[PDB]
């Protein structure tokens, strides 16, 4: 998902928005904090790996 | 109904023309959006008639 944002800036800003909220990279940072952006430290540990 | 004696591929096109044109060709035009990337597809399928 890295290497498929650099070379999505050729064209689209959809594509930069597609991908970071809607499609795989927003949900793949849940994983290890779940809800951990309730304050400026992490809380709520609602998921720990 | 006359037989008439010709000598090459100009000459029948004069005295008789040429071929008919088809009425069978069917033109199909798709606009698709595939991860924020545009896809044109053109379908022109050989005719049955």
């Amino acid at each position: 998902l890295l290497i498929k944002i650099k070379q999505a800036d050729t064209n689209t800003k959809v594509e930069n928005v597609l991908s970071i909220n809607a499609l795989n990279f927003s949900a793949e940072f849940e994983k290890l904090l779940t809800y951990d952006v309730n304050t400026g430290l992490t809380a709520s540990v609602t998921l720990d790996l | 109904l006359k037989p008439k004696r010709i000598s090459s591929l100009l000459d029948f096109t004069t005295y008789y023309g040429g071929a008919q044109n088809e009425q069978g060709i069917t033109v199909k035009l798709t606009d698709t959006l595939i991860e924020g990337a545009e896809n044109r597809t053109i379908n022109v399928p050989e005719p049955t008639f």
